[PDB]
C-alpha cells in the first residue's frame, strides 16, 4: 500500500543519499577500496575530475588529493659556506602536485606528509650541496640570482618525455618556486 | 489530492532555500557540485539548495599587510626593517583555487622580496636614503615574486615604516 | 568561524586586528586582511578595551 | 548618525565635543560646531568619565 | 530645575554645596546659600565620593 | 534615629564607635558610649572596608 | 555558630584557618583545631581573595 | 572530579596546564598531560585573567 | 574604487614633496612658506614638471 510506497522512496532516496559522491573544484580525489582501486585502469588509476559522480555504499571509502600550491617552510637549517663559516637559511618551497596518479602511487600514503618529508630531504641536500660552493657574502647579496633558481632548476630537472628517477619529477610533484625568506648567523658572529 | 500538495510544498521550501544574500563589498564564486558556475554580483540571489554552493570573497575592501624583521645588509650589518603591503583581490576565481591561504603565501612573498632587496644596500645608505629607493625595488621585487603564482592578488601599494 | 580569547589578544598586541565589534560578551572581530571570526569573552577584563585603544584598534558598539 | 565609540574618543581628545547626554550605554554626542549624532558604549569603562571630565566636556545624564 | 552632572563637580571643587541628598543615581543638592536643584550620575563614578569628603560636605543616603 | 554616612566617617576617623552591623546597604552602628543608630551608604564605596579596618573597628554582617 | 568577619580577617592572618568553602554572600570555614564556624561578607572585598591566597589557606567554590 | 580555587591558582604558577575553558561561574581545566577537571571562582578575580595570560595558558570562553 | 586613486595621490605627493623639502633648509620651510612649497607641488600634481 502507500506505507509500502513512502518506505520503498525514503530508502532508495537513503541510499542514493549514502551513494552520492560531491569533488570540489579545488581537489582532486579518487576513491579508496580496500583492495582494487590500486592499479585501475591498467597502469594508471583513475583521475576522478571534479564533479557528480556515483560510488558503492562500502565497498570503497571517500579521500580527497588536493590540486592547488602548496607551501612547505623550513623553520631551521645549519649550513656551512666554503669558508666554514656557519649559516641559518629559513626558507620557503611552493610545490604544485603534477601528476595524480603518480603521486598517489610512489608516495607511501595519499597524505602530504610523505610527500612533504621526501621533498624536504631533497631539497635540503641540494641546497647543502649548492651553497657549500659560495661565500655568505654572495649569499646574502644574490642569492635569488645564483641559489634559489639553479636549485628550482636542478630539482626539477634533477641533474646531479625522459624523467630521471634522482629528479623529482619521477615523484608527482614539481617544484613551482623556492625562496629564502631569512638569513641568521651563529651567536657568536652575530 | 495528497501528493500535488506534497510537491507544492517541496517547492515553496525549495524556493525559499534558494534565496542568499551577499555583501555589497564582496562578491561570491558560485560552483555546481564543485565545477565553478559563475561569478556572482552583490545584493540578492538564488540558488539550487544542496545542489550548488557560493564562496564569497571581499573584493571591494583594501587588505594591508606588516612586515617586520632584523636583515643582514651589505656591509655585514643587521637592521631592524619594517614595511606595510597594500593589495586587493581581483578574479576572485584565481583567489580561491590558484594557492591555499593566499594571504600566507604574500607574507612569505614579501619577507624574501625584503630580504633579496635589503641585501644589496649598505647599513648607512639605507638608514639615510631607504624610503624611496628601498621602497621601490621591494615593491618590484615583490609583483616580480608575486606574478608567478598566479594568485588574483593585486599589489596595491608597499611604503616604508 | 569561532575563535578563542587568546590568540585574539596576541593578535590585537600584534596589530593583525582592525576593527572589533561588541554587542554583548561576544566580539566580531575583523583582521587586517578582511578575515573575520568570532570571539567570546571568558570575564569581563577592565584592561581589555585600554589595550584595544592603545593599539589604535577600530571598536565600534552596538545598539 | 552613528559614530563609532572609538572615534568619538579620538573626537573628544582633539577637544571637538561639547555636550554629552549619556543615557545608559547609549551617548548623544554633540560637536562644538552644531552636529549632533549617537555612540554606545562596548564594556564598561572607567577612563570614560575622568576623559570627559577632563577635556571640559560637559556631561548630561537622563532618567 | 536640573543641573548637569559636569558644573556640579565644579561647584564641589569651587565649595558651594553643603549636603547631598544621594538617592540611586539622582543626587538633590543644596548649595552653601540654601539653593536646591537636581543633578544625575551618568556613569558609575569611582570618584565623586573623594571628593565630597575631601570638601567635607553632609552626604546622606535614602531608603 | 538616621545618622549621615559623612557624619558616621568622621566619628569613626575620630575612634568613637565599636561595632558596625553591616546589612546590604544600610549599616548598624553602636558607638563606644552605648549609642545605637542606622546609617545609610550613598553608594558602593571601596574605602569603606579599608577605613573601618585600618582604626580597628569591628565587622559583622548578616544572613 | 557565627563568627565575626573581623575576627575571621585576623584569625586567618594568624594562620589558624585550614579550609574556607565560600558561598557567595555566605562562608563555610575549618579551623586547623577541627572548629567549623560560618561567616559573612559585608561587601565585595578582592583583599579578601587575596589574603587567603597569600596565607595558603584552602578556597572552595561549589556550583 | 573537582579542584580547589587555591590548587588551580598554585597549578598554573608551576606552568602545567594547557587549556582553561570559563563557562561562567564553572572552570574547565585542561592539564598539560591530557588531565581534565573543574575547578570553581570564589569571588570575582582581576588578576585570574591577567595571570593566566602571562604564564601562555590558551584561554577560551563559551556562548 | 576611490581607494586606488587615493594611494597613488598619497604616491605622488610624498615623492615631490620629498624632493622639494630636500631642495631646501628648515629656516626656509618653516619661517616664509606663503604657499611658495605648496604651490609648486600643487602645480607640478597637475602637470607633467619634475
Amino acid at each position: 500500500m502507500r506505507k509500502s510506497v513512502i518506505a520503498i522512496i525514503i530508502i532508495v532516496l537513503v541510499v542514493l543519499y549514502m551513494s552520492v559522491f560531491v569533488v570540489k573544484e579545488g581537489e582532486r580525489g579518487i576513491t579508496l577500496r580496500f583492495g582494487k582501486v590500486l592499479r585501475d585502469d591498467d597502469n594508471k588509476p583513475l583521475v576522478y575530475e571534479p564533479g557528480l559522480h556515483f560510488k558503492i555504499p562500502f565497498i570503497e571509502t571517500v579521500k580527497m588529493l588536493d590540486a592547488r600550491i602548496q607551501t612547505m617552510d623550513n623553520q631551521a637549517d645549519r649550513f656551512v659556506t666554503k669558508e666554514k663559516k656557519d649559516l641559518i637559511v629559513d626558507s620557503y618551497i611552493k610545490w604544485r602536485i603534477s601528476d595524480f596518479s603518480r603521486y598517489y602511487l610512489a608516495t607511501g600514503g595519499g597524505d602530504i606528509s610523505q610527500a612533504e618529508v621526501l621533498l624536504k630531504r631533497k631539497f635540503s641536500d641540494r641546497l647543502r650541496s649548492e651553497i657549500g660552493r659560495l661565500d655568505v657574502k654572495d649569499i646574502v647579496t644574490d642569492s635569488r640570482g645564483r641559489l634559489t633558481l639553479e636549485v628550482r632548476d636542478a630539482l626539477n630537472s634533477g641533474s646531479a618525455p625522459v624523467i630521471n628517477p634522482n629528479s623529482m619529477a619521477a615523484l608527482g610533484i614539481e617544484v613551482v618556486d623556492v625562496r629564502i625568506k631569512q638569513i641568521n648567523l651563529p651567536t657568536e658572529v652575530s | 489530492r495528497v501528493v500535488t500538495i506534497a510537491a507544492a510544498a517541496i517547492v515553496i521550501i525549495w524556493a525559499a532555500s534558494g534565496f542568499y544574500t551577499i555583501k555589497e563589498a564582496e562578491r561570491g564564486v558560485v560552483t555546481r557540485f564543485g565545477k565553478f558556475s559563475h561569478l556572482v554580483e552583490p545584493g540578492l540571489n538564488w540558488k539550487p539548495t544542496f545542489i550548488d554552493e557560493v564562496k564569497p570573497v571581499n573584493v571591494e575592501a583594501v587588505r594591508e599587510l606588516a612586515a617586520s624583521g632584523v636583515m643582514l645588509t651589505s656591509d655585514e650589518n643587521v637592521v631592524r626593517v619594517e614595511m606595510n603591503v597594500q593589495y586587493r583581490v581581483t578574479n576572485p576565481e584565481k583567489y580561491l583555487y590558484s594557492v591555499t591561504s593566499p594571504d600566507d603565501s604574500l607574507r612569505q612573498a614579501t619577507d624574501s622580496a625584503l630580504r633579496g632587496v635589503i641585501g644589496k644596500y649598505t647599513m648607512d645608505r639605507i638608514l639615510t636614503e631607504g624610503r624611496t629607493v628601498i621602497r621601490s625595488d621591494t615593491q618590484r621585487e615583490l609583483e616580480e615574486t608575486i606574478r608567478p603564482y598566479d594568485m588574483g592578488i593585486t599589489l596595491l601599494d608597499v611604503n616604508f615604516q | 568561524r569561532k575563535v578563542d580569547y587568546s590568540t585574539f589578544l596576541q593578535e590585537v598586541n600584534n596589530d593583525q586586528v582592525r576593527e572589533a565589534r561588541i554587542n554583548g560578551r561576544e566580539i566580531n572581530v575583523t583582521k587586517k586582511d578582511s578575515n573575520r571570526y568570532t570571539t567570546y569573552i571568558p570575564v569581563q577584563d577592565p584592561k581589555l578595551l585600554d589595550n584595544l585603544l592603545t593599539k589604535n584598534v577600530k571598536v565600534v558598539g552596538e545598539p
